[PDB]
């Protein structure tokens, strides 16, 4: 919609973040090609923008950035060589020809694992060519998800440039970098799996089920605004939702500064938490606003019992509009508790719906729904207590032996999930626990909601490759807010076979003294695992006993001369005399 | 103390046997056990055998089915017993007594050489 799209964009983004982009943009699409030559790709476009930017009618600069990026495609020489079917995508002409690229976008391309390399060497690299140090860390992480926001990725490389910066120049750098770089990498798949939950949440259960979901959490950031504000704001992001759900990197940028526009000229009738996020630059004010703290919820709200239980004419009213109905309940609920989190907020909006839904037919209603609020109840204390339970049982234990009480309790919940499985989702639950038992009871159920929500959709697509756990199925083939109450209901399997022993699940090597901490925890409680699988009738005591002779086990026999002999005499020691302990 | 002496290795080739004996000038408690290490050329020592208990024999993966490893409690002398040899086993091959509850060193050995060559 303008004169030069190529010589805007480049005025607006700066010569910084358009370099960015289409680095990650051409990493995203061709994936398998080598970093020198997206560097010479991106460099070439980078320079085509600057005449444009000179003189807005030169060669070229009259088309759009999607047709000046899909013929650079189609100018590698090894197109249909490495990307078989891909050149013939480029006979077709936009819009046709863009959608066939994305189809080629491959979610698991076969490439090496990255392996961390040692401080000294990232750093001596990171002051050798700083811009090369991060232009090859956004290469390989966009050619490993090719549907990240390329936006996104671009604040992580800022975050990654300023750990950098900081960490490398204080003395036992290590310690500073490497509790750095960790938290990001689980930041950073964490939001990869957030960004795909919702769209596969958004075609899974329908417009209606999102709608629902951004009027809850809407409501929790926005309390000072009206329902028609919010109900409005909830139809543009869902419109915003679904345009990036569909690959554009252009459209959906655009999408959000349309919201971001908004919402920023109408910051008194929306919330007062938005003076900062509204002078950001073009990709910051988006990300800003969709992290702002919540607004101050307002003074001396009514009580729900007027609008919803004490009325006469409220059964009509549910009749009348039942979606507009129940999300004004939706709202007036969430702007009241930014404590709870959204799939609380659903459970009870979906309990409201359900007593009308027979209340009203009943000969009674008003005595009928007269007390819904008391179903209420039950299902807000649950979330709260299980919360308050465990985030004094990992101020108790640590990070590290929080996990392994998770652990035994999933294994002794579901002991037909395979090892790495539960090892995966204890850890990451341990993390949880870790991330969010920080904050107060206020905020601690919102931010263990978005990160529990992806935690469980791992374990449950992860366990749908290979079912063997009919409980676990039926948790998981239920809906996303009724999935998480599911598998905390289960007990513990009473008719569980356990697995015979095997020697070698518990046989440990001289190896096991070279790894690093993490993956040495990581072996001890994969043995944890089978440890309860075998004998799921153990208690906590017995299994905290044998744990604490492991650490003693694995701390001796790498202290040792000997340790190839140690872990051999005291390993069969030890298992000896825990499956003895044990029976 | 007591000292360790190796008899046994030289020259041999690729696929052939051989055999080494480490006698002890003193009497080895049931406690201490006798083992072998070895350190190939520009390479760090390495575990290769060990036998405690008198039955109980513990040896390296890249020997594992190859070597062999027994004791004569009576007549303080170990033997470590070759086949199939390769020419990676081309090392400086010690016996060492170590105590049990720590497993630490105690004793070495002077350290008999062992080649392996291609048969050509
Ligand atoms: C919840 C309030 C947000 C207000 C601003 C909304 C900005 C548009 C959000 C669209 C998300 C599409 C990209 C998602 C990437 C991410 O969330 O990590
Ligand atoms: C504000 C974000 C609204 C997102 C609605 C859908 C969320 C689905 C989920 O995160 O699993």
């Amino acid at each position: 919609a303008h004169k030069s799209e190529v010589a805007h964009r480049f005025k607006d983004l700066g010569e910084e973040n358009f370099k960015a982009l289409v680095l990650i943009a051409f990493a995203q699409y061709l994936q398998q090609c080598p970093f020198e030559d997206h560097v010479k790709l991106v460099n070439e476009v980078t320079e085509f923008a600057k005449t444009c930017v000179a003189d807005e009618s030169a060669e070229n600069c009259d088309k759009s950035l999607h047709t000046l990026f899909g013929d650079k495609l189609c100018t590698v020489a090894t197109l249909r060589e490495t990307y078989g079917e891909m050149a013939d995508c480029c006979a077709k002409q936009e819009p046709e020809r863009n959608e066939c690229f994305l189809q080629h976008k491959d979610d698991n391309p076969n490439l090496p694992r990255l392996v961390r390399p040692e401080v000294d060497v990232m750093c001596t690299a990171f002051h050798d060519n700083e811009e090369t140090f991060l232009k090859k860390y956004l290469y390989e992480i966009a050619r490993r998800h090719p549907y990240f926001y390329a936006p996104e990725l671009l604040f992580f490389a800022k975050r990654y440039k300023a750990a950098f910066t900081e960490c490398c120049q204080a003395a036992d750098k290590a310690a500073c970098l490497l509790p750095k770089l960790d938290e990001l990498r689980d930041e950073g798949k964490a939001s990869s799996a957030k960004q795909r939950l919702k769209c596969a949440s958004l075609q899974k259960f329908g417009e209606r089920a999102f709608k629902a979901w951004a009027v809850a959490r809407l409501s929790q950031r926005f309390p000072k605004a009206e329902f028609a504000e919010v109900s409005k704001l909830v139809t543009d992001l869902t419109k915003v939702h679904t345009e990036c759900c569909h690959g554009d990197l252009l459209e959906c940028a655009d999408d959000r500064a349309d919201l971001a526009k908004y919402i920023c000229e109408n910051q008194d009738s929306i919330s007062s938490k938005l003076k900062e996020c509204c002078e950001k630059p073009l990709l910051e004010k988006s990300h800003c606003i969709a992290e702002v703290e919540n607004d101050e919820m307002p003074a001396d709200l009514p009580s729900l019992a007027a609008d919803f239980v004490e009325s006469k004419d409220v059964c009509k009213n549910y009749a009348e509009a039942k979606d507009v109905f129940l999300g004004m309940f939706l709202y007036e609920y969430a702007r009241r508790h930014p404590d709870y989190s959204v799939v609380l907020l659903l459970r009870l909006a979906k309990t409201y719906e359900t007593t009308l839904e027979k209340c009203c037919a009943a000969a009674d209603p008003h005595e009928c729904y007269a007390k819904v609020f008391d179903e209420f109840k039950p299902l807000v204390e649950e979330p709260q207590n299980l919360i308050k339970q465990n985030c004094e049982l990992f101020e108790q234990l640590g990070e590290y032996k929080f996990q392994n009480a998770l652990l035994v309790r999933y294994t002794k919940k579901v002991p037909q999930v395979s090892t790495p499985t539960l090892v995966e989702v204890s850890r990451n639950l341990g993390k949880v626990g870790s991330k969010c038992c920080k904050h107060p009871e206020a905020k601690r159920m919102p931010c263990a909601e978005d990160y529990l929500s992806v935690v469980l959709n791992q374990l449950c697509v992860l366990h749908e490759k290979t079912p063997v756990s009919d409980r676990v199925t039926k948790c998981c083939t239920e809906s996303l807010v009724n999935r998480r109450p599911c598998f905390s209901a289960l007990e513990v399997d009473e008719t569980y076979v356990p697995k015979e022993f095997n020697a070698e699940t518990f046989t440990f090597h001289a190896d096991i003294c070279t790894l690093s901490e993490k993956e040495r925890q990581i072996k001890k409680q994969t043995a944890l695992v089978e440890l309860v699988k075998h004998k799921p009738k153990a208690t906590k005591e017995q299994l905290k006993a044998v744990m604490d002779d492991f650490a003693a086990f694995v701390e001796k026999c790498c202290k040792a001369d000997d340790k190839e002999t140690c872990f051999a005499e005291e390993g069969k020691k030890l298992v000896a005399a825990s499956q003895a302990a044990l029976g | 103390q007591v000292q360790l002496q190796e008899s046994g290795g030289g020259l041999v080739q690729a696929g052939g046997s051989l055999r080494l004996s480490c006698a002890a000038s003193g009497y080895i408690s049931d406690a201490y056990y006798m083992g072998w290490y070895r350190q190939a050329p520009g390479k760090e020592r390495e575990f290769v055998a060990t036998i405690t208990h008198g039955t109980n024999t513990y040896y390296a993966d890249s020997v594992k089915g190859r070597f062999t490893i027994s004791r004569d409690n009576a007549k303080n002398t170990v033997y470590l017993q070759m086949n199939s040899l390769k020419p990676e086993d081309t090392a400086v091959y010690y016996c060492a007594v170590l105590e049990t509850r720590s497993y630490s060193f105690r004793y070495w050995g002077q350290g008999t050489q062992v080649t392996v060559s291609s048969l050509e």
